[PDB]
């Protein structure tokens, strides 16, 4: 491994330094008597080590029993956004977009809160935005809208785009485009495409994608 | 292919040398010459008496054989289930995984009782440890 | 002796298990750096400011780490452009992705791709992904590549606009 020699070098040095300790303090004899102050310090010691590992076993048991997650399906916890790739003890890998394995503790998946991208219909929906400029009609943006949604053969038809007109903007109307999508994986490549048809059918109808403006009241 | 015929060849040729020691007739003195040695002194209770033994070298053998059969075990288990399990038509999205894992983890826990038991520290082994597994479990 | 008897055992299951190892770069609570000892109760992590981040033993194991380097040593960079509204979407695209396959430095299997998504209040928003092998690759691939993209975008003549804004004067 990268450094598997490093780590069983160490683990004889440790071991080696167990064995001289013991020795040592039988020799010297009074390791006989040792065994009441210090015993009840190193039982704790152990037993939080050995229950953290149990705990994280039977976290691990039961992500395998119930499974919340499983291997192969995108997920979010705390912000860390990725695919899963492996379940073992104490620890779940999630491949980052990023390419950013992230080592994720086995209580963190029963005690937190998941976002399971994939669990039952592996469907998304995504949202376009576009601003319009006040001196235009409100239907033809309408129409240029819907046109992209419909005539895009990755766009579901149950779930129907819808456009809407939700926000009065400081200097632009704003126009809220939801559609649904089947894959994961398309949800990137089909908000590309739809912006760019977006954008040459907005130069076709000439209706006006505005900049923020402000009057000025000039005196000199 | 390669792993699966390595692992039913290995499983025939256990059954055929097990076959073997029980007719040859002459593995059971064998058994008896390898259980008639002493390792280090070991103790306990028996039939609620306490008896203090030695560790016979039959007990060594039988004690690294076990180990050795359980990391072999371990390995062989994944493609021994999944060629099952394939045929199956699954049942998740990784329940195979799910499944073979599960199996990997009880085989380790049953080779580590076995090794303890032929070591027979496991005897007294309920003093230590035995609060750290109770509060391990009890957590869960 | 409980706490050091935990980042005892904190450190033989690190050492174990081994989620991470030397000479790897690793981020915990936004500290990123390269891991250089595993010892008692201590991990020492060097920043890429030379700063040594002393990182408690039972930190590793609880929290969540963010290897860099696991499996495959492999990462994704990301390119922002900004072009003004008056232009083509066609010809910008051929030309970041120019830079992107003429760039001896960035890989083939994960093909870059270049993406539209967003408008902007004045530059509508493109975006360039690109993976590269090894990790110290990664400053200086940005930087030839924004030096070629400017190239070629003062070649190609496609405008990179800054923030505008519409004045309705009256005196």
């Amino acid at each position: 491994r990268q450094g598997a020699s490093y780590a069983i070098t160490t683990i004889l040095n440790y071991i080696i330094i167990a064995v001289g300790a013991m020795t040592v303090f039988g020799s010297l004899g009074v390791s006989w008597d040792k065994l009441q102050w210090l015993a009840a310090a190193l039982s704790v010691g152990l037993s939080f080590g050995l229950q953290e590992i149990f705990g994280n076993f039977v976290s691990g048991l039961i992500i395998l029993f119930e499974r919340p997650v499983r291997i192969g399906d995108t997920v979010t916890i705390g912000s860390f956004s990725g695919t899963v790739s492996k379940i073992r003890i104490r620890a779940t890998t999630i491949t980052d977009f990023d390419r950013k394995e992230v080592i994720i503790p086995n209580k963190a998946f029963v005690t937190e809160r998941l976002i399971n991208w994939s669990l039952t219909d592996t469907t998304t929906r995504l949202v376009i935005r576009l601003g319009v400029a006040y001196g235009s009609d409100l239907e033809k943006v309408r129409k240029v809208l819907l046109k992209a949604a419909t005539e895009h053969p990755r766009v579901m038809h149950e779930p129907m785009p819808e456009v809407f007109f939700t926000a009065f903007g400081a200097s632009t109307l704003d126009h809220e485009l939801r559609l649904y999508v089947r894959e994961l994986r398309d949800r990137s490549r089909t908000v590309d495409e739809l912006n760019r048809t977006i954008d040459q059918l907005c130069r076709e109808n000439d209706i006006n994608i505005a900049f923020n403006q402000l009057e000025v009241h000039l005196h000199n | 292919n390669q792993q699966t015929l390595r692992i039913t060849m290995l499983l025939m040729f256990a059954l055929f040398g097990v076959m073997f020691w029980a007719i040859w007739s002459d593995l059971i003195t064998v058994f008896s010459y390898l259980d008639s040695i002493t390792l280090w002194h070991y103790n306990g209770t028996e039939a609620g008496a306490a008896v203090v033994k030695n560790v016979t070298m039959g007990s060594l053998l039988f004690a690294i054989i076990a180990s050795m059969v359980a990391w072999a075990l371990i390995r062989n288990l994944p493609g021994l289930l999944e060629v099952l399990v394939l045929s199956r038509l699954n049942m998740r999205q990784g329940a195979s995984y799910a499944i073979t894992t599960i199996l990997n983890y009880i085989i380790i826990a049953v080779g580590a009782m076995t090794v303890f038991g032929s070591l027979g520290v496991s005897w007294d082994k309920l003093q230590w440890l035995a609060a750290a597994l109770s509060v391990g479990l009890s957590f869960g």
